[PDB]
């Protein structure tokens, strides 16, 4: 006495109509075996013949798993899914290890055999019609519909899991003291009760299951320490990645290497310190999918530094709502970054780099800045809440950034953790004119078709200079002129310029650029002791800027 | 007892589909608040569960408005509402009360609840679906669809119009000369009284609005002023430097640009020369009275600056440090229709995001009170920071758009 899973109501796309597709001449042995399988599984109530009203068609295979027994058949709704509706997917991404919490006991009940015992709409079932072709074709082919979830059609997933999740919440919902995980044929029941508390509220559920007739194996069990997962490795109280054999090849073509960037960052996520960057910009840009293309000197010493963090296989723990969580990150230079997030030492619940944004300019403190709101958003995806941060830079240091950056900007609660290289600020730009200090008008030109241009200098003490410049454009020759009056002053010095571009750039406080010409400006900056830097409008006659933009031109 | 016994007719805009925006991820106890904020509108039957053949999805989080601590249910509806018909009512809007902005003062109320009481058209519904995460996708998450009118979707106000003009009338027949508005979950009340009769005057809107079958309790005071434009002022000195007639000539050419008679040739000629910043130079016979002119020129207002309803409005915001921050509302580049600095608040001078989120929230307040209806923001903050710590000290029911802006602008202090 069995009572019903309530059907979910499907439709096809808007606009569209169901499947007609031709049906495969299949050999005589194959369709023997679809026959016998097609036979049963009307038995069963899985199918059902149909007569000739349905005048939709699905293509249908039979095949021989090589070196095991019989035959299975296999439909291809490829066409009835191009014409089925949208399902909320809700299998987007599955948890991550570190999120999870140890339990004294869990179980695995197998509950595959129930794809097939939740039924299909009523109204959706002469969609999924196929034909079993018959010998010699001198005969009428046998028509099929289904009466439940095909294998293989767009939303079954969808709709198995959403029957299951509708079946199991009472369970769950009377259950505190367990804990059940849905996703596909498998069901993980965990619990920290006395072995024999737990099969105990096990019974129960195969039990409930039972209800809506729905079996579960009457297992003993099939599995046990390494549970290989999702490319992963659990235990009862700890995970890492899948072995991770680093390939001790000596030619590294572009998926050799490009196989083992994105099988190197899944490695990252637990080992301490791994790096991409010298082997990432090996093949960002590279013709073909695959090449033997050279390794640079510097992909190769990191690399190196691979077989030693590859080397002892590291473990990540579970998470325990308790413990504080904390993160903390390290600068590796290059743009990059690395963090660990634990609650307690040296047990990292898992780890994880940080690559800069692609850009012209940066500062450290702006980097920082990022990989704390990924780590932020992160962590509040695998444990809902925000980790305190320990971090490698002076609180001073921090506020003396965000109180003068241009732009808003903030981090969660964190301490000042003392392990180098710390970032900190490398210069800094006066708020108004320095006394005493001379006063640098610098200017620079060029010409749009000769690339020829000048860049130069008049100070309020007589100083000048004007240097040739070729294979430039204005913009460079704005730089260089900055560029001269920085190498020609005193350590306190005041300079005006009328270089919309210049100020921009050094008003983005970058600590390192792209530009050979931006990063010898910046060597100058942090040897001053004082800097004001004053913009002036162009062509306004503001003098010693319109003395050096003359010297400059022409 | 209040239910209209009917639906009213609701359908997207022609040829477009209905939204399907990505929940992002909820810490665990806005998840958890939400959890029981959900379990009793189900009850309420304000909303139902639904099956996986339903694809449509909008964001939802949690907030807390001013005084209350009980956590509130925050819907983000700003695709589900520029893809939903433009509720173009068969009674042509509202028109936009331009005696609003001209009250002495203003009061805000969150008549959002009324909306509950209302049946939401059953060809719609599907489209206004919405998930609670779970934490690491451990379980799947909660769906949900609305059965009444949503709170902070563009056509609860509309398909409400009707009950909320009855709603009134035993007070805006009695009030004359007081203005009532209405945007999303909200009601503006304008007049000319002062504080104390104006304030308790407020109760009796409250109380009538309560016998017709009516967070209800919330008020925010507003009293907008003068300058809906600021004006430019140069400073006022005895001895300028190089450096002071330098920055106040980038100030003037600057203004040039908003105001066309500005002439700034009699002060650059002081600069004529390589002189030392720190510098005083004296001012010429003819270079004071040009500063005396673009003076003169400042005072009166910008040339013929109209607002046009076809048009967004663009809203630019500085921050100028200490707290302090500036902003303009404009539709043309230097054709401002509001300028402002909002100064000091909450930020405690320790968190410049949760300021900027309150600036913005001002600004789309003044901003809903002028022309009814918010700007477009540009932020001056990076996505990535602004997009993880925006919901954290968000408080309006409603949501403006927003871009980002990744250049220092050179007009920082000029806006001072
Ligand atoms: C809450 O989200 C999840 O659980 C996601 C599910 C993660 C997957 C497994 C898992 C591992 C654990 C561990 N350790 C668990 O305990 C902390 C749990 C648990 O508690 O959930 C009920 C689940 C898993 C995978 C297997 C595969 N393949 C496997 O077969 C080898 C076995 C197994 O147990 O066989 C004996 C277990």
């Amino acid at each position: 006495p069995i009572s019903p899973i309530e059907t979910v109501p499907v439709k096809l796309k808007p606009g569209m109509d169901g499947p007609k597709v031709k049906q495969w001449p299949l050999t005589e042995e194959k369709i023997k075996a679809l026959v016998e399988i097609c036979t049963e599984m009307e038995k069963e109530g899985k199918i059902s013949k149909i007569g000739p009203e349905n005048p939709y068609n699905t293509p249908v295979f039979a095949i021989k798993k090589k070196d095991s027994t019989k035959w299975r058949k296999l439909v291809d709704f490829r066409e009835l899914n191009k014409r089925t509706q949208d399902f909320w997917e809700v299998q987007l991404g599955i948890p991550h290890p570190a999120g999870l919490k140890k339990k004294k006991s869990v179980t695995v009940l197998d509950v595959g055999d129930a794809y097939f015992s939740v039924p299909l709409d009523e109204d959706f079932r002469k969609y999924t019609a196929f034909t079993i072709p018959s010998i010699n074709n001198e005969t009428p082919g046998i028509r099929y519909q289904y009466n439940v979830l095909p294998q293989g059609w767009k939303g079954s997933p969808a709709i198995f899991q959403s029957s299951m999740t509708k079946i199991l919440e009472p369970f769950a919902a009377q259950n505190p003291d367990i804990v059940i995980y849905q996703y596909m044929d498998d069901l993980y029941v965990g619990s920290d009760l006395e072995i024999g508390q737990h099969r105990t509220k096990i019974e129960e559920l195969r039990q409930h299951l039972l209800r809506w007739g729905l079996t579960t194996p009457d297992k003993k069990h099939q599995k046990e320490p390494p549970f290989l997962w999702m490319g992963y490795e659990l235990h009862p109280d700890k995970w890492t990645v899948q072995p991770i054999v680093l390939p001790e090849k000596d030619s590294w073509t572009v998926n050799d290497i490009q196989k083992l960037v994105g099988k190197l960052n899944w490695a990252s996520q637990i080992y301490p310190g791994i790096k991409v960057r010298q082997l990432s910009k090996l093949l960002r840009g590279t013709k073909a999918l695959t090449e033997v293309i050279p390794l640079t000197e510097e992909a190769e010493l990191e690399l190196a530094e691979n077989r030693e963090i590859l080397k002892e296989p590291v473990h990540g723990v579970y998470y325990d709502p308790s413990k504080d969580l904390i993160a903390e990150i390290q600068k590796q230079g290059q743009g990059q970054w690395t963090y660990q997030i634990y609650q307690e030492p040296f047990k990292n619940l898992k780890t994880g780099k940080y690559a800069r944004m692609r850009g012209a300019h940066t500062n450290d403190v702006k980097q920082l800045t990022e990989a704390v709101q990924k780590i932020t958003t992160e962590s509040i995806v695998i444990w809902g809440k925000t980790p305190k941060f320990k971090l490698p830079i002076q609180k001073e240091t921090w506020e003396t950034w965000w109180t003068e950056y241009w732009q808003a900007t903030w981090i969660p609660e964190w301490e000042f953790v003392n392990t180098p290289p710390l970032v900190k600020l490398w210069y800094q730009l006066e708020k108004e004119p320095i006394v005493g200090a001379e006063t640098f008008y610098v200017d620079g030109a060029a010409n749009r078709e000769t690339k020829l241009g000048k860049a130069g200098y008049v100070t309020n003490k007589g100083r000048q200079k004007v240097v040739p410049l070729t294979n430039t454009t204005n913009q460079k020759t704005e730089l260089q002129a900055i560029y001269l009056a920085l190498q020609d002053s005193g350590l306190e010095v005041n300079i005006v310029t009328d270089s919309q571009y210049a100020l921009g750039i050094i008003q983005a406080q970058p600590d390192k650029s792209e530009s050979e010409l931006v990063n010898q400006i910046i060597e100058q900056l942090i040897k001053k002791e004082k800097v004001y830097l004053a913009w002036v409008p162009a062509h306004k006659g503001i003098g010693g800027n319109e003395q050096v933009d003359k010297l400059v031109s022409a | 007892p209040i239910s209209p016994i009917e639906t009213v007719p609701v359908k997207l805009k022609p040829g477009m589909d209905g939204p399907k925006v990505k929940q992002w991820p909820l810490t665990e106890e806005k998840i958890k608040a939400l959890v029981e904020i959900c379990t009793e509108m189900e009850k309420e039957g304000k909303i139902s569960k639904i099956g996986p053949e339903n694809p449509y999805n909008t964001p939802v989080f949690a907030i807390k408005k001013k005084d209350s601590t009980k956590w509130r249910k925050l819907v983000d509806f700003r695709e589900l509402n520029k893809r939903t018909q433009d509720f173009w009512e068969v009674q042509l809007g509202i028109p936009h009360p331009a005696g609003l902005k001209k009250k002495k003062s203003v009061t805000v109320l969150d008549v959002g609840d009324a909306y509950f009481s209302v049946p939401l058209d059953e060809d719609f519904r599907k489209y206004t679906a919405f998930t609670i995460p779970s934490i690491n996708n451990e379980t799947p998450g909660i769906r949900y669809q609305y059965n009444v009118l949503p709170q902070g979707w563009k056509g609860s106000p509309a398909i409400f119009q009707s009950s909320m003009t009855k709603i009134l009338e035993p007070f805006k027949k009695q009030n004359p000369d007081i203005v009532i508005y209405q945007y999303m979950d909200d009601l503006y009340v304008g007049s000319d009284l002062e504080i104390g009769q104006h304030r308790t005057k407020i109760e009796e809107l409250r109380q009538h609005l309560l016998r017709w079958g009516l967070f209800l309790w919330m008020g925010y005071e507003l009293h907008p002023d003068k300058w809906t434009v600021q004006p430019i002022v140069l400073p006022e000195k005895d001895s300028w430097t190089v450096n002071d007639i330098q920055k106040l000539v980038g100030k003037l050419n600057w203004a040039s640009q908003i105001y066309p008679g500005i002439k700034v040739r009699q002060l650059s000629k002081l600069l004529r020369g390589t002189k030392a910043l720190t510098e005083v130079i004296p001012l010429t016979e003819e270079a004071e009275l040009e500063l005396a002119e673009n003076r003169e020129i400042l005072k009166e207002p910008v040339h013929g600056v109209y607002y046009d309803p076809s048009k967004d409005l663009i809203a630019e915001i500085q921050k100028q440090g200490q707290g302090q921050w500036t902003y303009q509302i404009y539709q043309e580049p230097f054709k401002n229709l509001k300028t402002g600095k909002y100064a000091r608040m909450r930020g405690a001078h320790t968190n410049d995001v949760k300021q900027l989120t309150e600036a913005v929230q001002k600004i789309t307040t003044e901003s809903i009170v002028i022309w009814g209806k918010t700007p477009k923001f540009k932020l001056p903050i990076q996505k990535e920071t602004w997009e993880t710590w925006w919901t954290e000290y968000w408080q309006a029911t409603w949501i403006p758009e927003w871009e980002f802006v990744n250049t220092p602008p050179l007009v920082k202090l000029w806006y001072q």
